[PDB]
């Protein structure tokens, strides 16, 4: 019920409140490009990119069983270990995984988000799965979007 | 019940409007959930739409089975994750916030 | 000048920029619609009251200036000298920036419709208005009067078009936002006293009525009658603006706006939505302009008793504007936009006006003791200026006490700066200050090509 | 000579030269220059801005079935007060947009909703 999942720090409404401020807050998640990976029968990754910010949002969500995977063979570049910024398991917020070893329980989601300034919109190996609504990039000099890309 | 060529009909054209988007259903309609599936209903839509439209998902309704019923327990939250870092507009049936 | 056209100049004095910015940060503090109207209605009762005890000092002292010759008759030369300093660095100038800000919300509000513009973009626009206004008026000092009278016909034309737009659409049945107009509201001090200082900007020239409407067919009669006729009647104009904009919106919807009148004009006049961001974008530079001929007034007065510098108040040789001046205020100007936002500026502003309206009628009251023998001609009743002054210390210790933000302290440490370049340039006359003072005036002069004007005191 | 306080007829002597001539006609120039690049920098950012997001794509929707949501008269069936007394619960899940399904006056309240009347509501 509602009553006790506010006084609950695990609950499925707590998640769904961090998930959605979270929306709200972030001009990559609810503006940024969409660029997907490769299909996988147990897990399903994709980024949100936008030009002119330069940090991406990776998000790994696991639809088989329990399974382990390996980040550095599906995106370059990427560090020897990656900070969960969210998890469908709440605990697990602000830890830290390493990036050749990652283990996916079932149903198990994970958000990381990655300082970087190579998007993948841009590499032309991954300009086929990548979309976008409302194109606009960012400037941080002047805090304006503009279209002139 | 309708194909995807003929949902995105509705988007209109671009010198011709039409509904701001039609409403997705295609993850509602998921009995079994898995990494093929999952792909395969994202894909679709975003191939098929005309680019530079509005996409929207939901994962449930009244005439959908609930979430926690449909996939199980261990589903709930990983399902609310995929919603709300899909690009376009999460639509959110009542109690599934909480897992009814 | 008769009569009816003694109370036109008061109208058209006091009508500015502040009924289309003000109406947003009244309603944003007390937060019900009927408190909102008694806040516009108990301001212009401040106005009226504050304009006849400035009526009685104007036939008493009868000399030129502002309040400056006010404050050396009762208390001496250091609140004489005091408002000399913070009406150079903080009053005029801010006064500038505010208008000239508001100029650029209703520039930049009909490009944005849905959404606000940046704020880079109302920052550079309005820093354009002001270096532009700087230079028009350092150059062509009677080209600023013949544009003059066809921007207060631009805003008495879209100040009447609102007016009676919402009284028609109050007859048809419109008045849903009024039914339950005193449910949720707020009798803080701090939130009162900052609606006080959003809506006292909107009355704001009352202090200098006294100079152009004393050349009048019969004055000590018609000047004190022309206040009580003339701004209780710019407060039921200002009370029936916020009337016609409850009219086509909410109270939640008045506070989700950029500027107020576009979303009024984007409601009512809706095939001709443009003529309210034309018509109020006249009337803003048009307010802008107007300050600019006030410019070296009070400077020359106060450089006569050695409170002021006399590079300022010089005149150019061709071109014979107060070139200096116009040049100071739009640069002090300019430093203010880039912290920017009004309801940020106006606190800063009413801070200092309202702590020296308050010390010049408390003067009122001071020379009814110690300046005695002096001739009053119009002498108001004696509970008029006490209660002035009981408000005018309402409106300085409230703010500072309740809300107290950044503006309170860097607004004290201005006017407390200027007490030590009191005792160190005119009270204690030493030997490195006018080695200081004219070789800055000589070499000032001749880049600027300014003189002294061939003058007398008037 | 330049004292302090030069008439008209003492400036002239040397208000005309070199190191007082540039400098007055450099800072003019570049302040009406400064006054067509603020004005170029106005209409080129309000030119390239984008159009922002409208409501129904900024945040997420909920959609409610309102027979089962909130009952307020005590009589088993949800009912409009009933979502307005829990609307603290909706903008504390950052919702944007409330969807509510069929509450015309009907005869049929299932199988797409027969409807009697378009323009009232159902009175449960
Ligand atoms: C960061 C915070 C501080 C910022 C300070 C920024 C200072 C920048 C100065 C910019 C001045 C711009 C002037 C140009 C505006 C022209 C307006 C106009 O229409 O003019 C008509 C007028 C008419 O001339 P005509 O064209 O010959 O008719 O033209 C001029 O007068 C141009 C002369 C320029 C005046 C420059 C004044 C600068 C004074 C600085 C003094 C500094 C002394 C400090 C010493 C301290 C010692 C302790
Ligand atoms: C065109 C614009 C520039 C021209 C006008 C400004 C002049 C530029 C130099 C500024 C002053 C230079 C140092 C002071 C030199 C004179 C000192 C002296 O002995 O005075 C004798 C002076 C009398 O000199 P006399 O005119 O020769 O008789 O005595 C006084 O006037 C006392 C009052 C002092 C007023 C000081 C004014 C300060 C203006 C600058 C304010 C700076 C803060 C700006 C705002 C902060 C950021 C928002
Ligand atoms: C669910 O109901 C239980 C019991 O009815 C509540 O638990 C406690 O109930 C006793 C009364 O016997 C109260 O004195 C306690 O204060 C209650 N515990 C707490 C922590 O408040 C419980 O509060 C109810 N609500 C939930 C679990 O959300
Ligand atoms: C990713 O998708 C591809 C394409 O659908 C899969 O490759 C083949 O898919 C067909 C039917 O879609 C099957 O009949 C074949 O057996 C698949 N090939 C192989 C080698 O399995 C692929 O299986 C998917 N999954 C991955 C790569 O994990």
């Amino acid at each position: 019920n509602v009553d006790v999942q506010k006084t609950q720090p695990r609950s499925a409404l707590k998640l769904y409140q961090d998930l959605s401020l979270l929306h709200a807050n972030e001009l990559l998640l609810n503006r940024g490009w969409f660029c997907h990976l490769r299909n996988d029968s147990h897990y399903v990754v994709y980024t949100r990119e936008l030009d002119g910010i330069d940090r991406i949002f990776i998000v790994v969500l696991n639809f088989g069983e329990s399974t382990l995977l390996n980040l550095h063979n599906m995106i370059s570049g990427l560090p020897a270990k990656m900070r969960i910024r969210l998890s469908t398991n709440s605990a697990d917020k602000g830890s830290k995984v390493d990036t050749s070893g990652i283990f996916l329980d079932k149903g198990e989601g994970l958000i990381f988000e990655h300082n970087t300034k190579n998007l993948l919109h841009r590499q032309t190996a991954f300009r086929d799965r990548c979309f976008v609504s409302n194109r606009a990039c960012y400037s941080s000099v002047l805090n304006i979007l503009y279209t002139s890309c | 019940a309708e194909s995807i060529d003929r949902t995105v009909m509705y988007y209109g054209l671009p010198f011709i409007q039409e509904a701001d988007f039609p409403f997705n259903n295609y993850l509602s309609m998921l009995d079994t959930v898995s990494g093929n599936s999952v792909y395969e209903v994202i894909t679709s839509w975003m191939e098929n739409m005309p680019e530079g439209k509005w996409p929207n998902w939901m994962i449930g309704g009244p005439d959908s089975s609930r979430l926690t019923s449909r996939l199980g327990n261990q589903y709930v939250n990983v399902m609310n994750m995929l919603l709300f870092t899909l690009p376009g507009t999460p639509i959110t049936y009542y109690g599934e916030e909480i897992g009814m | 000048l008769g009569l009816i056209s003694g109370i036109s100049i008061i109208v058209g004095t006091i009508i500015g920029s502040g009924i289309f910015v003000s109406p947003k940060s009244v309603l944003s503090n007390t937060e019900a619609v009927g408190p909102c109207l008694i806040i516009w209605a108990a301001c212009g009762v401040l106005a009226t009251l504050g304009a006849l005890c400035f009526a009685e000092l104007g036939t008493m002292i009868t000399k030129s200036g502002g309040e400056y010759p006010y404050l050396m008759e009762a208390y001496g030369p250091i609140p004489a000298y005091l408002f000399s300093w913070a009406s150079l660095i903080v009053i005029k100038p801010t006064s500038f920036a505010i208008i000239c800000l508001s100029f650029s919300e209703y520039v930049c509000a009909p490009f944005y419709v849905g959404c606000k513009p940046p704020q880079i973009v109302v920052k550079c626009l309005a820093a354009a208005a002001i270096l532009f206004i700087s230079t028009v008026n350092s150059l062509s000092v009677r080209l600023g009067s013949y544009v003059q009278n066809i921007f207060t016909a631009a805003k008495l034309v879209i100040v009447a078009i609102i007016i009676i737009s919402g009284l028609v659409l109050l007859a048809q049945g419109n008045t849903k936002n009024f039914d339950n107009s005193f449910e949720g509201a707020q009798l803080s001090v701090g939130a009162i006293s900052l609606a006080f200082y959003n809506g006292l900007w909107a009355y704001d020239g009352w202090n200098q009525l006294n100079y152009i409407t004393e050349e009048l067919r019969n004055p000590y009669r018609n000047l004190p009658l022309a206040i009580i006729i003339g701004i209780p009647l710019v407060t039921a104009c200002y009370i029936l603006m916020n009337v016609s904009y409850f009219t086509v919106m909410t109270a939640t919807e008045l506070l989700q706006s950029q500027a107020v009148a576009v979303t009024f004009g984007d409601r009512v006049l809706y095939p001709a939505s443009w003529i309210v961001p034309l018509f109020v974008a006249f009337s803003t530079i048009g307010a802008a302009n107007g300050t600019c001929f006030t410019a070296g007034r009070l400077i020359y007065v106060a450089g006569r008793e050695g409170h002021m510098l006399k590079v300022l108040s010089y005149i150019s040789v061709r071109r014979l504007t107060p070139a200096p001046a116009i040049i100071f205020y739009g640069i002090i100007a300019t430093i203010y936009i880039i912290p920017g936002d009004i309801n940020s500026l106006v606190n800063y502003f009413s801070f200092a006006a309202w702590l020296f309206y308050g010390l010049t009628i408390l003067g009122l009251i001071v020379m009814r003791f110690t300046r005695k023998e002096l001739e009053r001609p119009i002498k108001v009743p004696v509970v008029i200026p006490v209660l002035m002054t009981l408000i005018s210390v309402f409106l300085v210790l409230a703010p500072i006490i309740s809300k107290p933000t950044w503006e309170y302290l860097y607004c004290v440490l201005f006017i407390l700066s200027g007490l030590l370049f009191y005792f160190l340039f005119v009270h204690y006359k030493f030997g490195w200050a006018q080695k200081i003072s004219k070789p800055i005036t000589m070499h000032l002069q001749m880049l600027m090509e300014v003189v002294p004007p061939e003058e007398d005191p008037e | 000579q330049p004292y302090a306080g030069m008439p008209k007829e003492v400036l002239f002597q040397f208000s005309g030269q070199a190191r007082y001539r540039i400098p007055r006609e450099i800072l003019f120039w570049l302040t009406v220059a400064s006054v067509l690049v603020l004005i170029a920098a106005t209409i080129a950012i309000i030119a390239l801005s984008p159009k922002c997001l409208d409501w129904w794509q900024e945040g997420p929707m909920y959609q409610i079935y309102p027979r089962s949501f909130k009952d307020s008269n005590k009589d088993g069936n949800g009912d409009l007060k009933g979502i307005q007394d829990k609307l603290d619960y909706i903008t504390a899940l950052n919702i944007k947009t409330v969807w509510i399904t069929s509450f015309y006056k009907s005869s049929l309240k299932d199988f797409r909703y027969g409807v009697e009347d378009f323009r009232e509501v159902d009175p449960i």
